[PDB]
């Protein structure tokens, strides 16, 4: 009975996953965040129904032993609150700090699977609560924007020597990602010292600015402020590329160009992230499991 | 009364090395609950031998022995089919066909022995019907069958049995779970410290999501009193104990890949790889369907 208590008291895809209702549950998904590949998100949906149940020894041993139900909340709420244990927030913020650490460690490869695992997390939460659910919209652009910083990154690594301008390209459009400003801090010492290795002082001297107003002081604060002294006297660009610092853009999740305002442009519903017009229908590279530009209804995971 | 007090406390705490002393305190002495008592306490030890051949309980409990391992109910039923059988017998033919997976004709072989509560073994039936119904996710008919036999009356020796079957009542409906449910189990767990008192009280630890409490007795589970001086009973609690290692770790957010791994090899049969086994193919069926 209690599975028939929790359905229910709430449609959210976390309750009908704990429920058993699987269907329910890919379907709402379906609606409301345009979740179209299913496999990534198998142990989720495993997780939250393992999590939620707890198994006692039967009198005699040889019997099956008896099942129970782990709740979110103790006795003293009403009886439309009877609802399943779904882990919460604080394992996101546990998957995103990993995802940090790797970051500093130079594993991109992991770092992306953490935030990841955070997203698909933040896609089957439970929250009874307004500032928890902005909290959760907030961490999940978070990991989209660590994912897309770092798949540019992987892409500039990737490339041939030879492909000059596009790896230049991706090192500026790296900058764009919103890390937080320490994080930032990397992706704007690669932007530097590749544009200034390739003889492009503008752009080095530009990145060597922005790195400088985040980190002021040590080795790498005073090889910023040599590579600007130097640039600047140069004053000059060898290798024009499509990046104006200034201009109010977007990167591709998919191409890694910019789209600017006027750019005809699709967006991953669950995750946000953009794109250019010819992606509209393919999956999301960010989380890969939601279709560019499907009709979506808006992620739930309030109560 | 109380002649088998101590025989009942210990075999349903699972103190069965003691239980099985209290029973040889009636050396040379036999009825029907020292048979029954004697044979499931032997049981549980891993050291079953047929105590009494000759009557029909003792015919009766080795067939049921014999079916733990053949998995094969027809000469069980065969020998009781038509017969007049008494609770005691009842209990072990309705366990083996709950083991089957029979749960519905479990329960009614259950019901059949009901009737009278002055009935030897009636009362360790009726916590068997609780039981079989809580397996089959009929809370309500375990909570009627619970009320309606209890109000209907208790010996000091059967008052264990009616607070076990009242206690799995409480846990598969969440019940009291952190004030009357909780202090059974924890008192159980002090009085009574075995594997099978400590992890009543561990799932009542994760029913209130404290996971401090609940990894504190993982650990001493895993102490050597436990797992080393008691490695008797710990191979009898190792799957369920794997289990609730499980939800314990998916509370917290960590792999249970080995865990999961362990529990499989140990015992495929296992409730929770049950629910596992169903919920991959219900997933991957999903991913097929909508492809």
């Amino acid at each position: 009975m209690e599975t028939a208590i929790w359905i229910k008291n709430s449609k959210l895809p976390a309750v009908l996953v704990a429920a058993g209702a699987f269907d329910a549950a890919v379907q709402a998904l379906s609606k409301q965040v345009g979740v179209v590949k299913l496999e990534p998100l198998k142990k989720y949906f495993t997780n939250i129904y393992e999590g939620c149940r707890t198994y006692i020894p039967s009198t005699p041993c040889e019997l099956p032993a008896q099942l129970g139900y782990v709740r979110a909340y103790d006795d003293t709420v009403s009886e439309d609150q009877i609802l399943p244990y779904v882990p919460g927030l604080d394992v996101v913020n546990e998957k995103m700090n990993e995802g940090y650490k790797n970051f500093k460690l130079n594993k991109p490869d992991i770092a992306i699977e953490c935030f990841r695992e955070a997203i698909y997390r933040i896609t089957l939460l439970m929250v009874d609560d307004a500032e928890d659910e902005k909290l959760a919209h907030k961490i999940l652009e978070t990991a989209r924007e660590y994912i897309l910083g770092l798949s540019i990154e992987l892409e500039r690594r990737s490339l041939k020597e030879g492909n000059t301008v596009r790896m230049l390209e991706l090192a500026a459009y790296f900058t764009k990602a919103k890390l937080s400003p320490i994080h930032r801090t990397n992706a704007l010492q690669v932007a530097m010292s590749q544009h200034f290795k390739h003889k492009n002082f503008l752009q080095a001297s530009y990145f060597a600015g922005e790195f400088l107003k985040i980190i002021s002081s040590g080795p790498r604060a005073e090889q910023a402020r040599k590579i600007k002294n130097k640039a600047d006297s140069m004053a000059s660009d060898a290798i024009p590329i499509d990046f104006d610092p200034y201009a109010k853009f977007d990167i591709c999740a998919a191409t890694y160009k910019p789209i600017y305002e006027d750019t005809p442009s699709v967006s991953d519903p669950l995750t946000g992230s953009k794109y250019v017009i010819t992606e509209k229908d393919k999956i999301d590279r960010i989380a890969m499991i939601s279709k560019i530009g499907a009709p979506a209804s808006g992620l739930r995971i309030r109560v | 009364p109380m002649d088998y007090f101590n025989i009942k406390q210990n075999y349903y705490t699972g103190n069965f090395v003691q239980c099985l002393q209290e029973i040889e305190k009636f050396s040379k002495v036999t009825d029907n609950t020292l048979l029954f008592y004697k044979a499931k306490t032997l049981l549980a030890l891993g050291q079953y031998q047929s105590q009494d051949p000759t009557s029909k309980l003792g015919k009766v409990l080795d067939l049921y022995v014999q079916f733990l391992d053949t998995k094969n109910i027809e000469e069980l039923e065969n020998l009781l089919k038509d017969k007049q059988n008494s609770p005691y017998e009842l209990y072990l033919l309705a366990t083996a066909q709950a083991i089957l997976g029979d749960l519905d004709k479990s329960l009614e072989t259950c019901v059949e022995g009901i009737d009278n509560d002055e009935a030897e073994g009636t009362t360790e039936l009726l916590l068997l019907a609780i039981e079989v119904a809580l397996l089959n996710n009929n809370v309500s008919t375990a909570s009627t069958i619970f009320d309606n036999y209890t109000n209907a009356i208790v010996s000091g020796d059967n008052e264990m049995i009616l607070n076990l079957a009242e206690s799995y009542i409480k846990f598969a409906t969440n019940k009291e779970t952190a004030t009357s449910n909780f202090y059974y189990y924890e008192e159980l767990s002090q009085t009574f410290p075995t594997w099978k008192t400590q992890l009543g009280l561990l799932n009542l630890h994760l029913q209130q999501r404290n996971i401090a409490e609940a990894q504190g007795i993982v650990e001493l589970l895993l102490s050597d009193y436990y797992s080393v001086e008691q490695k008797e009973n710990a191979v009898l609690y190792k799957p369920t104990f794997l289990a609730n290692q499980i939800t314990l770790a998916l509370m917290q957010g960590l792999d249970t890949e080995d865990l999961t791994n362990q529990l499989v090899k140990l015992d495929h049969e296992h409730a929770f790889i049950k629910h596992h086994q169903e919920i991959d193919a219900k997933f991957d069926e999903l991913v097929r369907k909508y492809d």
